[PDB]
């Protein structure tokens, strides 16, 4: 079932949402990931490739893992932000690439509260998400992220 | 005819894509780890289809579309298989959802995209996920309209 | 979409073949003593089309129609004329007059017919016997197109 | 261009409408002479073909020429009844071919008038030939055709 990456540019900064790829599928998951210019994948799912063979090629893999349709708890979220802008700041340019299981829940969830971060306006976040994902964040975690707000972090 | 045709055109307005849909077991598809020997060739030839749906080692999971017209000058001595034959030519993929209105799927029909659609429905019943159903074709709708 | 669609299926049957028809001279097609080396396969393959009018000796002289199907198992450099390979499976030949309408047209399509047509017109400038007279192909989709649009 | 022949049966006299073959494709062209039966071709146009083959086959071919859809001559019509009483008479059952050029002109002419020769009534005579190959007649072979008279003739 699973959607090809989808990249969403805000600010001059440029997310990719992906699927969880298998190690099978995996020559092809790092060619989107040199094609769309992601030097860092946030893996927010379980554990399922093997992560060296893309440091090999030149591109770090974060595990920051929170369950299944869960909102990020508040450690995730804070260390997303600040290596959002510290990898921004590094090179301007440059994507990064968020997974969980299919790109349809936990990283979209990850780009949107970005995106407010930001200060673009909460559903102009989720605006900008639905219209190339359609029905991507669940439940609790809209509910979740209009109880949010920004101090404008990025 | 032609009553039965009108109103064939205007429950465009009414019907679905998964009221006409192929599903996906029924379908004609590829694996790309296939490989252009000549009897692919002959049971492609023979299928009768002229765009078959490329999945890699599930079914649900549609990387390319062959064309018919593609495999003109590959040549099958060569046993290449079809994942690089796929990307010498970047073919379109059409996606579209289980609840698009059958008029609507028609004015993409004709907006260029590919005359095969694919089906995803949103599932929720834990993270939202997609959910291939099958195929729709333009011939699918045609026959809606002319029976 | 639909209003321009109902107003097709009702001058179905007013337009005729003769205006929706493709002319004969830019028809893909293919003289009977071609022979299937890997080139003409090839230009068949990539030509997208499924069916094909062979002729002999002039163009507007049908004799058969070759199938993409067939094809499936004639090896091509085992080079062997189309006429050979029309004569293993003779497909027939759909023929139909200019000023048949469109959904009688659509009728004749509707079951078992070939999707390929020929178009032929009865002609009486000036004198001598009337003669047929070719003047090109029409497809289903030809018909289907007046309707979708 | 050159339709597949045409039977037109009525009254138990049959006749076969055909167009001049070239006889690169002749083995067809007496093969469906006799899967209809005909053992009798009437020729009225140009000589292309040789007719000995049909002949060595038990097919006699007869030569009345008369120009590009024009009305036949009087002789040729009066041979032409003639010979179809005749024929019709040696065994009933059979089929006599005509063809000119491409079957939709002078043959379908001399059927029509053979036809009204026996007593159908002409309007039925041309919209029967009409029927079976369309746009059959020109302007002159119909203007031709009832200010011609049957006498009877055929049965």
């Amino acid at each position: 079932n699973r959607p090809a990456p989808v990249e969403v540019s805000y600010k001059h900064m440029r997310f990719l949402i992906t699927h969880n790829p298998t190690n099978a599928t995996l020559s092809t998951f790092i060619e989107d990931l040199k094609k769309y210019g992601a030097t860092t994948v946030v893996r927010v799912c379980e554990v399922t490739y093997d992560k060296t063979p893309l440091e090999k090629d030149g591109i770090t893999v974060v595990d920051w893992p929170f369950d299944d349709g869960a909102p990020p708890p508040g450690k995730v979220v804070e260390d997303w932000l600040s290596l959002v802008k510290a990898k921004f700041c590094e090179a301007p340019g440059s994507c990064v690439a968020v997974h969980a299981v299919a790109g349809l829940g936990r990283a979209p969830v990850l780009v949107a509260l970005a995106l407010i971060e930001s200060g673009m306006k909460y559903e102009d976040a989720i605006q900008f998400i639905r219209q190339k994902r359609r029905g991507a964040i669940n439940s609790k975690q809209l509910t979740y992220l209009e109880k949010y707000r920004p101090k404008q972090r990025l | 005819g032609p009553l039965n045709m009108i109103q064939g055109v205007l429950e465009l307005r009414c019907r679905t894509v998964e009221d006409v849909l192929t599903p996906l077991e029924d379908c004609f598809m590829l694996d790309a780890s296939t490989v252009l020997d000549f009897g692919v060739l002959a049971s492609i030839m023979q299928s009768g289809h002229t765009r078959i749906p490329v999945y890699e080692e599930e079914r649900s999971n549609i990387v390319d579309m062959l064309y018919l017209k593609d495999l003109a000058f590959v040549d099958p001595e060569d046993c290449t298989p079809l994942s690089t034959i796929t990307r010498f030519y970047n073919h379109p993929l059409h996606f579209v959802f289980n609840d698009t209105k059958l008029d609507a799927v028609l004015e993409e029909f004709k907006r260029g995209k590919s005359h095969l659609a694919i089906v995803q429905k949103v599932n929720n019943e834990g993270d939202p996920f997609y959910e291939v159903l099958g195929l729709v074709t333009l011939e699918d709708v045609i026959e809606e309209i002319i029976r």
